[PDB]
């Protein structure tokens, strides 16, 4: 079957308010702890941080939401990554 | 200055170990002090006291009563009362095997024992603890246990009460004065937690009413000095009922205000009692939980006024836990893959808090049963108030199957009746179900193969394959010979995990060849077309049927190894599609319930049935094989094993390729040589069973015993109508087209799960039956 | 299990004699890689007690008593 | 069970145990332990019966006897014998050879038990790296440490089917952090590069492809 | 299932002497109205009349005569979750000269002053019933081991002091209810502390702790011991729950003569002159020198007595099931010569003058004289 499939989450969803909440820089433990658990370790290098959810419901619909910054100091960044479904 | 002096009869700790054990080392200006000394330390060490100064010249010359240490208690007299709890209130008392003995002691453990009684409640404080010094080191402890006692406590004094009737409250409670005869309900017991439970019984009773100022004040314990009349009595501060027109709250939940609003939408006439709004508690509670928090705090803070009966209602919520995620773990996978069991698992990191996921693991793996410490440890992993780890207990018994029959065939090759279940194959990620019954002549061969997938959208892996030679040999073969073969293997995607109709493959070939000689045999083969013979067992026939069936299968089950709520349903519908000889419309149904009858569920009513009928081409009779058997054999006991229903009559017959001589009972070379009552029941074309069955713990079994063993009682009913047949040369001989062949008879049924053995005794005392069925006495079963 | 031992050393293969690669991964030298992080470096031993079989399955020392 | 003189005790049971039917030289060792426990029996009998189980490989009676005498006795002569024979229990606390044999194995079974494996043996080495033991701790060491990234190998790829490619990723980055050293490890590398290329994280994915190119493995 | 009890010392009947005749002048029931259920049942008689209650408050009075009894007032309330539910039947009884005072199972009070048959003056309160009423001049005074004074005084039916006072966890049943020797209210030690509560409006006149109340201590309990109180010549004789021996007098612990030798079921301690019947069922007339007396005939052996009433020197112990005890001028023994209403003995009896008082737990009214 490539009829249907139970839908499909990788989650802890957010929204550009905690977003707004947040902006460029501030120290890497105190946003650390801000916008949750770091998504995607980053293994070697470029403290690459990766807040994605994932979203694919049925057949009809889509949220792959994606951000990236990088903190490399007293946790400093110059990073822009968000984007909805892709 | 001393010599640490020769003893002709030392033993124990000595001239040198004593030398020192008391301020008598050798080398020593020793004064009265270390006399006293002596004396005292020798009653204190607690492993010698015959203490004394006995100097010979001045060399310390005695006679010993050496005793270390405690060695033989005996805990004499354990009515309902184990010797565990003595040994452990025995430490409790200080002293213990393997303790020095310090004979102060003593006392204690009949106060360990006394006072013990207590805590049950029954008291009969009768503490016989004597200790006998056994000369050498030995000590023989005699543990004697008087207790006469009962808790058996009925004073419903139940007082400040004239808003619930007494015996309503007592209803509520567990002390209650008769036996029923209908049923086991009753209670009359104590114990001091009893009291607080029933405590909140009444009070949880009250203030669920809507009370707001119940409570209870007096516990006033008396007991007559016979120790078993046991009167104690409570009396409480009753509330005050309220209607309710009154709302606040307090939200830092992060979004979900006005679907409150709507999600209670109550209109101004709404009455007071207050576990209606705690259940509303719990709806927005669970309701943020799936939100996406763990523990915010969330709190219904009430008021009291009467001075206009006007109360109104505030809440504080919280938003909580948010996005604690770490990987999942287990514990007690030994033999099971970690992978299988993931396959088990539909939960998924990277989320927030879901019941459903943990707990339908716990299901899911309930439904396993063949380990079992269901356990969803679900700790904040450590630091990082990020997240939390996950992690998975089970307990688990080798747990494997084989069923067959004794005998027959250890006078021939070593015969099988082959039925053998590694479960742990699907420790292979998949299961394979395999029996033969390698008889003699009986060379029945079937296969049986699920993976559950295929695909992990539901689809699994399951065909079954078959064949068998059959030839039914005593004497000869040629009665009849089957190649009979064919496949069923199923396709379907399960979209909802209750739903199925689903379209796989169903085919059968078989190829029969001299056939047995009786009268339903010729008629059917007459309605065939293919009219048979007179006097031989030698006739054709090759079968050949194709399928397009539908079935549908709903089954909420607990526990893999027992369930407790038992709904299992499986539906088969068969329309045969042409090219198959009888386009059979067959309709085979099955069901089984467990209701535990109580929320300790030690007491479950089963009942289980079944439908069984063939309505296909109107314009054959049946193809036989998909004949019923079914009675006397589990299902029914204390009869033949699946003989119910419709006889087999034999038709005068000389051959059958030999038919050998003294032959079946008439109609033959045996007996009558013509047509005759010959009265072998096989069942009609409409089958239905169904036992109503009660279980029941044999409580005079530890909690493992029980666990491992089940006791029920049976009532076991079935009926078999051909719906088509005659009356007209049944002119003479019992029909069937209704159910009338119903019975009576009841079993008791014994089985214990050990894991080598899973264990059947049963007494079936057959109590009715009809014409063609036997008497059935003395088996033990698989 | 006895497959010619469990008579004077260990069981399991000898091949972790001749163990997985231990092989420092590969970049130019300058580069952070945080992979590594405990108790699993193994030292050029002397023994460090006896390698192979002939030696002491048995306990180190017995008492006569 | 006998109470000799009580050296004949100690020795009609030792005369069952060299008879090798160790279950009746054990019930007479505990007679002996039985009937008199004040001197240091505890510490000859004790031996006698860890060493009798656990060549009969009767290995929670081992562990049993090991951590009562330990408790008998935490500091004797003997410590690499125990702590060794701790080391060896809680391995096969991990696995056990009965099914294993139409053509079965455990390699991805109890990770607590190797979890006890690896402390007592990395412990003992830390304070005794100088024994025939030590040979045995280093061999079994890598071995479980193998092992269970095979046991990962397991777990992440089952993920990586199942879609928490994601949870693989980091799962893998787990394993790196233990040890880049043994080949499911190195094989596992691609598996991070396949999350990077199923999850869209592309300059990732080349630098990863890189590295299974790097250590070709 | 019947396994929970192990052997008792029981010497049921060794020795009778037919030297007494217990006749019978009347022999009377009207049938329980006892059950088995704890109060204060006795023949109390007033002016040669008993009252004979039985259960739903049934009183049919026997005169001093050959066994007819009849004063109809046979009452349980009118009314309850049952409509004149009359069992859990526990009620205090008083008759001054001719006035009935009855508490029913929770302090309801009743002022039956016989003059129409069932007189109609009650006062229903709260709280529980345990004791007898005391009506001191109009003052219906009771204590309910709850530690509980009530004084419902009946010039509305009831002015209220109330004075609960200390309890232990344990009911004592050894009752405390007041007990008036010369404006001495009299009520004993509720932890054996013996406490004076006399009313002038509700006034505690003094305590003085005298030994235990028992209710959590795990000591010695089996004794009867009736924890209630004996004044006389001043001296009170005020049993106390540990079985230890306690003369108190001027009120007071001036004196706490407390000589021990043991403990007893049955005690009348009438001046000096002291009838004691120990568990052992052994009986002591104690005539005390130092306090030391033991006429020890266990030969009889943990049979529940009745309180013991002596007439004609004459005192006769009731212990259950038929048996009476007629210790008369020799200490401590009698003659064992026995017919009753045979219908177990459970709780006191109320005698009078050189005759005996009897009340069955079947039977009512017996007339067991000689």
């Amino acid at each position: 079957r490539v009829v249907y499939r139970p839908d499909i989450n990788q989650g802890n969803y957010l929204t550009a308010n905690d977003v707004s909440k947040i902006r460029v820089g501030m120290t890497q433990q105190q946003v650390a702890y801000a916008l949750g658990t770091p998504l995607m370790s980053d293994p070697f290098g470029t403290n690459t941080w990766f807040y994605v959810f994932r979203q694919q419901p049925g057949h009809e619909g889509v949220t792959q939401q994606t951000l990236t910054l990088t903190f490399n100091s007293s946790g400093v960044l110059t990073n822009i990554d968000n984007k909805p479904a892709l | 200055v001393v010599k640490d002096i020769h003893f002709e009869g030392l033993q124990r700790v000595a001239v040198g170990a004593a030398l020192l054990s008391m301020p008598v080392r050798t080398g020593d200006t020793v004064n009265d002090e270390d006399i006293s000394n002596t004396i005292r330390a020798l009653f204190a060490t607690g492993n010698f006291e015959d203490v004394r100064v006995l100097r010979d010249g001045d060399t310390l010359l005695v006679q010993v009563k050496e005793r270390p240490t405690i060695a033989s208690i005996t805990f004499s007299g354990n009515k309902s009362v184990k010797d565990d709890m003595l040994k452990q209130n025995l430490e409790a008392s200080g002293v213990r095997v393997g303790e020095s003995l310090d004979r102060t002691t003593i006392a204690d453990i009949e106060k360990g024992l006394e006072d013990f009684y207590y805590s049950v409640g029954k008291y009969s404080a009768s503490v016989k603890a004597v200790v006998t010094p056994l000369p050498r080191n030995r000590v023989d402890l005699k543990l004697v246990f008087q207790e006469g006692v009962s808790a058996e406590i009925q004073q419903i004094n139940i007082v400040g009460n004239h808003a619930f009737t007494t015996d309503e409250l007592i209803s509520h409670f567990q002390l209650r004065d008769e036996v029923p005869w209908w049923n086991v309900v009753g209670d009359r017991k104590y114990q001091k937690q009893k009291l607080a439970g029933d405590l909140e019984t009444l009070r949880s009773y009250y203030l669920d009413r809507g009370y707001a100022r119940f409570n209870i004040d007096s516990t006033q314990v008396s007991l007559t000095p016979d120790k078993k009349g046991i009167y104690v009595t409570v009396n409480i501060t009753e509330g005050d009922q309220y209607k309710l027109s009154g709302v606040e709250v307090s939200g830092n939940l992060a979004g979900h205000s006005a679907e409150i609003e709507q999600l209670t939408k109550i209109e101004p006439g709404e009455l007071y009692n207050g576990t209606k709004v705690t259940k509303m508690e719990d709806d927005i509670k669970k309701l943020l939980g799936r939100y996406g928090y763990a523990y915010p705090r969330v709190q219904s803070m009430p008021e009291i006024n009467d001075a206009d009966k006007t109360v109104k209602l505030r809440v504080n919520v919280d938003a909580g836990n948010r996005f604690y995620v770490r990987k999942i773990r287990f514990e007690g996978n030994d033999t099971s893959k970690d992978a299988v069991l993931r396959r088990e698992m539909r939960q998924m990191e990277g989320a927030w808090l879901g019941s459903d996921l943990v707990d339908q693991g716990k299901e899911r793996l309930n439904r396993l049963g063949f380990f079992e410490t269901v356990d969803t440890d679900t700790q904040r992993v450590p630091g990082s108030p990020d997240q939390v780890d996950v992690v998975y207990k089970v307990k688990e018994r080798n747990t494997g199957s084989f069923n067959f029959g004794i005998g027959y065939g250890t006078e021939s090759g070593v015969s099988f009746q082959a039925g053998v279940q590694q479960d742990n194959w699907l420790g292979t990620g998949y299961a394979v179900g395999i029996n033969g019954t390698k008889n003699d002549y009986q060379t029945y061969a079937e296969l049986s193969v699920t993976n559950p997938y295929f695909t992990v959208d539901g689809v699994s892996l399951g065909g079954r394959l078959f064949y068998n030679d059959f030839q039914a040999d005593d004497a000869d073969l040629s009665d009849y010979t089957n190649k009979s073969y064919g496949t069923d293997v199923t396709l379907g995607f399960p979209i909802n995990e209750y739903n199925s109709l689903r379209a796989g493959l169903g085919y059968v070939h078989n190829s029969l060849s001299n056939m047995q000689p009786q009268v339903a045999m010729w008629r059917y083969l007459y309605s065939m077309g293919e009219h048979p013979s007179t006097s031989d067992q030698d006739n054709s026939f090759k079968t050949d049927d194709f399928t397009f069936n539908y079935g549908w299968t709903y089954n909420k089950l607990d526990r893999g190894y027992f369930p407790t709520d038992g709904s299992r349903v499986n539906l088969t519908g068969k329309v045969t599609i042409p090219g198959s000889d009888n386009e059979y419309y067959k309709v085979t149904l099955d069901t089984a319930t467990y209701v535990p009858i109580d929320d300790d569920h030690k007491w479950v009513v089963l009942g289980r049935t079944r439908w069984g009928y063939g309505d296909g081409l109107g314009g054959k009779e049946m193809p036989f094989y998909e004949n019923f058997y079914a009675g006397g054999s589990s299902t029914v006991r204390g009869f033949q094993s699946n003989t119910i229903g419709p006889k087999a009559v034999y038709f005068p017959h000389q051959a059958s390729n030999y038919d050998p001589d003294y032959d079946y009972e008439c109609a033959t070379q045996d007996g009558a040589k013509d047509l005759c009552k010959s009265d072998d029941a096989v069942g009609g074309n409409a089958m239905a069973v169904a036992s109503l069955e009660f279980i029941t713990p044999t409580p005079f079994i530890s909690d493992k015993y029980a666990n491992s063993v089940r006791t029920s009682f049976f009532w076991d009913m079935g009926t078999v109508w051909d719906t088509n047949w005659d009356s007209s040369q049944y002119s003479g001989y019992p029909d069937y087209s209704d159910p009338s062949n119903i019975r009576m008879s009841a079993g008791i049924a014994l089985q214990w799960m050990s894991p080598l053995g899973p264990l059947v005794f049963s007494y079936a005392q057959p109590f009715k039956k009809y014409d063609g069925d036997k008497a059935e006495q003395f088996q033990f079963n698989i | 299990s006895s497959d010619s031992r469990y008579k004077r050393q260990v069981s399991g293969d000898e091949a972790y004699l001749e163990a997985a690669p231990l092989a420092e991964l590969h970049a130019p030298a300058g580069m952070i890689l945080p992979v590594t992080s405990g108790d699993y470096a193994i030292p050029v031993t002397n023994g460090s007690g006896a390698v192979g079989k002939a030696l002491d399955i048995r306990p180190p020392a017995q008492p006569l008593a | 069970v006998p109470d000799n003189p009580p050296n004949e005790i100690y020795a009609t049971a030792q005369q069952k145990l060299q008879d090798g039917n160790w279950r009746q030289a054990i019930t007479q060792l505990e007679a002996l332990d039985n009937r008199y426990p004040f001197g240091p029996y505890s510490q000859q009998v004790q031996l006698d019966l860890i060493y009798a189980y656990y060549k009969n490989a009767d290995l929670p009676l081992a562990q049993a006897a090991i951590d009562r005498f330990i408790r008998l006795n935490p500091t004797h002569p003997n410590i690499d014998y125990v702590m060794y024979m701790r080391g060896l229990t809680n391995m096969a606390l991990d696995d056990s050879a009965l099914q294993g044999f139409f053509g079965v194995d455990r390699s991805d079974r109890d990770p607590q038990h190797a979890r006890a494996a690896f402390s007592d043996f990395s412990k003992l080495v830390r304070g005794y790296p100088n024994s025939q033991y030590t040979t045995d701790a280093t061999k079994r060491l890598v071995f479980l440490k193998d092992r269970l990234a095979k046991y990962e190998y397991s777990v992440a790829e089952y993920y990586t089917e199942r879609g928490a490619w994601v949870a693989v990723v980091n799962r893998v980055e787990g394993m790196l952090r233990d040890y880049p050293d043994t080949q499911a490890t190195r094989d596992a590398l691609p598996l991070m590069e396949n999350a990077y290329r199923q999850m869209q994280m592309n300059a990732q994915a080349e630098k990863v492809a890189k590295i299974i190119a790097a250590n070709s493995s | 299932f019947n396994s929970e009890e192990d052997v008792v010392k029981m010497s049921p009947l060794p020795t009778v002497e037919n030297q007494f005749t217990p006749t019978t002048a009347w022999s009377t029931s009207v049938g329980s109205g006892i059950g088995n259920f704890y109060s204060n049942l006795h023949p109390a008689l007033a002016d040669n009349v008993v009252y004979a209650a039985d259960r739903a408050g049934l009183v049919k009075a026997l005169n001093a005569d050959d066994g007819k009894e009849i004063w109809s007032v046979s009452l349980a309330e009118k009314d309850g979750w049952f409509s004149k539910e009359p069992a859990l039947l526990s009620g205090g009884v008083t008759v001054s000269g001719g006035h009935v005072y009855i508490g029913s199972e929770k302090a309801q009070v009743y002022a039956l002053n016989t003059s129409d048959g069932t007189v109609a003056w009650q006062t229903k309160v709260a709280g529980e019933a345990l004791s007898r009423p005391v009506v001191s001049d109009g003052l219906v005074l009771i204590h309910t081991s709850n530690g509980q004074l009530q004084a419902l005084n009946e010039a509305d039916g009831a002015v209220k002091w109330t004075v609960n006072l200390d309890m232990p966890s344990l009911s004592l049943r050894g009752e405390s209810a007041p007990t008036t020797a010369f404006g001495a209210a009299v009520v004993g030690g509720d932890n054996g502390r013996v406490s004076a509560v006399l009313m002038e409006q509700g006034q505690m006149i003094w305590q003085q702790r005298i030994s235990q109340a028992t209710g959590s201590t795990e000591i010695d309990r089996l004794s009867d011991v009736d924890t209630t109180p004996v004044v006389v010549n001043g001296v009170v004789f005020a049993l106390a729950y540990n079985g230890n021996l306690t003369a108190l007098d001027l009120r007071s612990g001036q004196i706490m003569w407390k000589r021990e030798l043991g403990s007893v079921n049955d005690f009348i301690v009438d001046g000096n002159r002291i009838y004691l019947v120990d568990q052992n069922d052994r009986v002591m007339a104690l005539t005390i020198d130092g306090g030391v007396t033991l006429w020890t005939q266990s030969d009889l052996l943990h049979r529940l007595l009745t309180s013991p009433v002596l007439y004609n020197g004459n005192l006769v112990v009731g212990d259950s099931e038929g048996y009476l005890h007629w210790i008369n001028v020799e200490d401590g023994r009698f003659v064992a010569q026995q017919k009753v209403d045979s219908s177990g003995f459970q709780t006191e009896p109320v005698a009078a003058d050189g005759k005996l008082l009897i009340q069955a737990k079947d039977g009512t009214v017996y007339s067991i004289t000689r």
